[PDB]
C-alpha cells in the first residue's frame, strides 16, 4: 500500500465535491502536512547542533560560508564557461 | 560522587594558571604580529589613552606590556568558562575576516556571528529562537565597532543581560563595557590570525584538560 | 628577553621615520579585477591599479615597490569631533621588484 | 528578572546584587571564575567626554636619539634608493648603516655634527654603498 | 514573582490625533516594583488601554532592577542631595524609629 493507493481510498471513502482541493479529506504522512521548518535546533544542555545558530539564519549562512571558501581556494590557486545551456537560477 | 564534581569544578580555580596560558604569547611574539600599531591621534578614544604607549609620528602605538597582562587575564578567563562547558560567541563585523573567525568558531567547537546582528538577538532571545534557547555565557569581540565605526550593538547588550565580554580594543575603540579587554592592533590580518590562534588553542586546551579531569576523578571511583 | 621599548626603537617601522615618499616593498595577497591589494607590512594595506605594461605579471605573492605617501588615509571633517579613517593606506605602485 | 541597567555598576556587581537581594538563586558559571580572576579594571559604564580650555592628553611624542641623525640623512640624501623591505625583521637600510657608523665615530669622541656627517658619508663610500647628495 | 510588589505612580490619559478615531487615546502609566529587601525598579508602560498599559509596564519593570544599600536594614547609608532636571531631591539619614517623613511618592 503506497501514498497513492491511500489518496484513492481517501477519496472513495469520503467523497467530497469542494472546489478547492486543499479544503478535501486527506490521510497524508506527516512530512508533507506539517511545516517542515520546526525542529529542535539544540539538545538538552542547551548547546546548539550548528555553529552559526545565533545568527538566526544558520543554513542559508552555512551556505554562504561554503560557497565563499570555495571561491578562495579557486581564486588563490590559480575554458569555456557554459558547461550547462538552457538553465535558470533555483527562484 | 559529591567530592569528584567538586573537585572537578573547585580545583581548577586554585591555580593562577591552571591552564597554561601563558606559554602561548610572548611581547616578543605579539610585536611580530604588529598587534602595537593603532590609529593616528585623531581617531583616539580618550578612554585608550591609559593603553597608549606614546605617538610615533602621529600613529598612536600601543603597549604590548599592558597588552600581555591583559591578554593573560582575558585568555585565562576563556579557558574557565571553556572547561565548565560554556557557550562562547565570536563576534565581529569586518568583512575581510568574517570567513576567519567563522572558521576559528568551527575549529575551537564554539558559535560565531560575523553577519548584520538582529535587534533584540539578546534582550529578546525567547521570541527569535524559542522559549528555552540558552544564550551564550561569554561573547568575545574580535572587533568592538560596526562597519559605520559606532559600537557593536552586542556591546551594550550583552552587558543589559549579564555577559561578560572578551573584546580586542584599538586606539578608537571605546573599552570601557568591556570586561576583559586586550587593548592590540584589530585592523591587520596578522593580528588578528594570531589572536584568533590564541582564543582556539586556549579553547581547545581546556575542553582536553575537562575530558583528561573527568577520566580522572571518575576512575577512582571504581578504583 | 627583548623589552618592548627595545624592540620599537629598533624596528623597521621606526627606522623609516616619516612615511611620505618613502621606498618600500609589498606584497600583493588579494586581487579583485585590476585593483590589487598590497601589504608593505604596515597596519593598513594598500589598493593600487594593475599597470598596463605586464599586467599578467601581477599576480598573488608578487612582490612589488612602492612610493609611500601615508599609513592611514584619515581626515576630519566639519562637524566632526573625530578623524574620519577609511582604513586604507596611500601608495604609488612602481612595478615589480627584480628577484635576482 | 534581571538588571538590565548597564550604566550603573557593573556585570559582576549587578550580578553580586540580584543573589543578596534573593531574584537569581543559581550562580552563573562564569561567576566564581570572575571572582577569582577579576580584570584589571572594573567594567563599569563611563560617559566619553570632551576636554575643554586648557586640559590636554597625556601621549609622549616617540623620538629616539637616531632621529637627530635620520633627519639630517634624509634632507641630504633623501631615502635609500635601495627600497626597504619592512618583512624582514632584521633589515638594515641604507640609512640606518649610517646612522650605526655615525654612532661609532661619535664614540671615539669627535664633538662637532659636520665633522661626523661628511667622515660617515666617506667611511661608506669605502664600504661601496652609493650615496647620492641629492639636493632636489 | 510573588515577593515583589508593584505600585502605581502616575496615570495620564493622553490623546493624540490619529484617522482612528480622529483623536486617538493613550494610555501611559508609570509603576514602581521592589521585594521589599533592597530590589526596586521603576518602568513606563504605554497602551490604549489601562489593563495593557498596567502589564507592559509591570513586567518590564522586573527587567530594571535597582539594588539599592540600606544602613542596617532601615535607612540610607548617608545624606542625599540631588538634582535631577528641574527637580531637587533632599534626603537625610536618620535613627530608628523615626519614620518615612517624605513626598508621598518617596514613600511608596
Ligand atoms: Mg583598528
Amino acid at each position: 500500500f503506497a501514498e497513492e493507493d491511500i489518496d484513492r481510498a481517501i477519496a472513495y471513502l469520503f467523497p467530497s465535491g469542494l472546489f478547492e482541493k486543499r479544503a478535501r479529506p486527506m490521510m497524508k504522512h506527516p512530512e508533507h502536512i506539517f511545516p517542515k521548518q520546526r525542529a529542535t535546533q539544540w539538545g538538552e544542555d542547551g548547546r546548539p547542533f550548528h555553529f552559526l545558530f545565533y545568527t538566526g539564519k544558520q543554513s542559508y549562512y552555512s551556505l554562504m560560508h561554503d560557497v565563499y571558501g570555495k571561491v578562495m581556494q579557486l581564486e588563490k590557486h590559480r575554458a569555456e564557461s557554459r558547461d550547462l545551456i538552457g538553465s535558470r537560477w533555483l527562484i | 560522587g559529591d567530592d569528584f564534581q567538586s573537585r572537578i569544578l573547585d580545583t581548577p580555580l586554585q591555580h593562577s594558571d591552571f591552564f597554561n596560558v601563558k606559554e602561548l604569547f610572548s611581547v616578543k611574539s605579539l610585536f611580530e604580529a604588529r598587534v602595537h600599531l593603532g590609529h593616528k591621534a585623531g581617531c583616539r578614544h580618550r578612554f585608550m589613552e591609559p593603553y597608549i604607549f606614546g605617538n610615533r609620528l602621529g600613529q598612536d602605538i600601543i603597549d604590548l606590556d599592558q597588552t600581555a597582562l591583559n591578554l593573560q587575564l582575558a585568555l585565562n578567563f576563556t579557558a574557565h568558562v571553556a572547561y565548565r562547558k560554556g557557550i562562547i560567541l565570536f563576534v565581529s563585523r569586518n568583512r575581510q575576516f568574517s570567513h576567519l573567525i567563522e572558521t576559528t568558531a568551527q575549529a575551537c567547537g564554539e558559535y560565531a556571528h560575523t553577519r548584520y546582528f538582529k535587534g533584540g538577538l539578546l534582550t529578546n532571545a525567547q521570541l527569535l529562537f524559542g522559549p528555552s534557547v540558552r544564550l551564550p555565557d561569554l561573547i568575545i569581540f574580535l572587533h568592538t565597532l560596526n562597519n559605520v565605526f559606532e559600537p557593536h550593538v552586542a556591546v551594550r547588550d550583552a552587558a543589559k543581560m549579564n555577559i561578560p565580554t572578551v573584546g580586542i580594543v584599538d586606539t578608537n575603540c571605546n573599552p570601557c563595557l568591556i570586561t576583559y579587554p586586550i587593548p592590540g592592533n584589530d585592523d591587520s590580518p596578522q593580528a588578528i590570525q594570531l589572536f584568533c590562534k590564541l582564543f582556539r588553542t586556549t579553547i581547545n586546551r581546556a575542553k582536553e584538560k575537562r575530558r583528561q579531569m573527568e577520566a580522572l576523578h571518575r576512575l577512582q571511583s571504581p578504583k | 628577553v627583548e623589552s618592548f621599548a627595545s624592540m620599537l626603537r629598533h624596528s623597521p617601522l621606526t627606522q623609516l621615520g616619516p612615511a611620505k615618499d618613502k621606498l618600500v616593498i609589498g606584497r600583493i595577497f588579494h586581487i579583485v579585477e585590476d585593483d590589487l591589494y598590497i601589504d608593505f607590512g604596515g597596519k593598513f594595506h594598500c589598493v593600487c591599479k594593475r599597470p598596463d605594461v605586464d599586467g599578467e605579471k601581477y599576480q598573488r605573492g608578487t612582490r612589488v615597490r612602492l612610493r609611500l605617501l601615508d599609513l592611514e588615509l584619515t581626515s576630519r571633517f566639519l562637524g566632526g569631533t573625530t578623524d574620519t579613517t577609511i582604513l586604507e593606506a596611500d601608495a604609488v605602485l612602481l612595478g615589480l621588484q627584480e628577484i635576482r | 528578572a534581571g538588571s538590565r541597567l548597564e550604566t550603573v555598576g557593573s556585570v559582576f556587581s549587578r550580578t553580586r546584587d540580584l543573589m543578596r537581594a534573593g531574584v537569581l538563586k543559581e550562580k552563573p558559571l562564569w561567576y566564581d571564575i570572575y571572582k577569582a580572576f577579576p580584570p584589571l579594571r572594573e567594567p563599569v559604564f563611563r560617559r566619553p567626554r570632551l576636554r575643554y580650555g586648557k586640559a590636554k592628553a597625556d601621549i609622549q611624542d616617540i623620538f629616539y636619539q637616531e632621529d637627530q641623525i635620520r633627519a639630517k640623512f634624509f634632507a641630504t640624501y633623501g631615502s635609500g634608493q635601495k627600497a626597504f623591505d619592512l618583512f624582514n625583521p632584521n633589515f638594515k637600510s641604507t640609512c640606518q648603516r649610517f646612522v650605526e657608523k655615525y654612532t661609532e665615530l661619535q664614540n671615539l669622541g669627535e664633538t662637532d655634527e659636520e665633522k661626523l656627517f661628511v667622515e660617515t658619508g666617506k667611511a661608506l663610500l669605502a664600504e661601496g654603498i652609493i650615496l647620492r647628495r641629492v639636493r632636489e | 514573582y510573588e515577593d515583589f510588589d508593584t505600585r502605581i505612580l502616575e496615570v495620564r490619559n493622553v490623546f493624540n490625533m490619529t484617522a482612528k478615531e480622529g483623536r486617538k487615546k493613550s494610555v501611559r502609566v508609570l509603576v514602581a516594583v521592589g521585594n521589599g529587601n533592597g530590589a526596586a525598579g521603576f518602568a513606563i508602560g504605554k497602551a490604549a488601554d489601562r489593563g495593557d498599559a498596567f502589564r507592559k509596564a509591570k513586567n518590564r519593570a522586573i527587567h530594571y532592577l535597582h539594588y539599592i544599600e540600606r544602613y542596617e536594614g532601615h535607612t540610607i547609608f548617608h545624606d542625599i542631595s540631588l538634582r535631577f532636571k528641574r527637580t531637587q531631591i533632599r534626603m537625610k539619614k536618620q535613627p530608628r524609629g523615626y519614620g518615612l517623613r517624605c513626598h508621598r511618592a518617596i514613600i511608596t
